[PDB]
């Protein structure tokens, strides 16, 4: 008379299958991308063409001397 | 694909208990007869295999 199944107590679990979180799709990438990319050429022209600009005072050093 | 043959079989390990208890065995259990199961499974495997599945 000592046999298994209970009387109670039971869920169950699924058969199902979901993850489907979005996710930031659909015109809001290509978005943050182009965003993100034309803050680099913009932070770019304020340092190689600073750069230009130190560089001729390099070469001035030289002109200024030999004769 | 490495992982997913690990990430099963370290589960699958909770899967080989069941056969010993039940029958006394690890994997190759002589257990079904031809006039049904040999003997009662324990005081138990209704809370465990309700646990796992």
């Amino acid at each position: 008379k000592q046999d298994m199944p209970p009387v109670g107590g039971y869920g169950p679990i699924d058969y199902k299958r979901n993850l489907p979180r979005r996710g930031l799709s659909g015109y809001s990438m290509f978005a943050v991308g182009i965003g993100a990319l034309l803050f680099g050429y913009w932070s770019m022209m304020k340092w190689n063409r600073e750069r230009r600009r130190l560089q001729i005072e390099d070469f001035e050093a030289r002109i200024a001397l030999m004769p | 694909a490495m992982t997913p043959f690990f990430w099963m079989f370290e589960e699958r390990e909770k899967m080989f208990e069941f056969y010993e208890r039940v029958s006394g065995a690890r994997m190759h259990a002589a257990y079904v007869r031809p006039g049904g199961v040999h003997q009662d499974l324990p005081l138990g495997l209704m809370d465990d295999i309700y646990e796992f599945s």
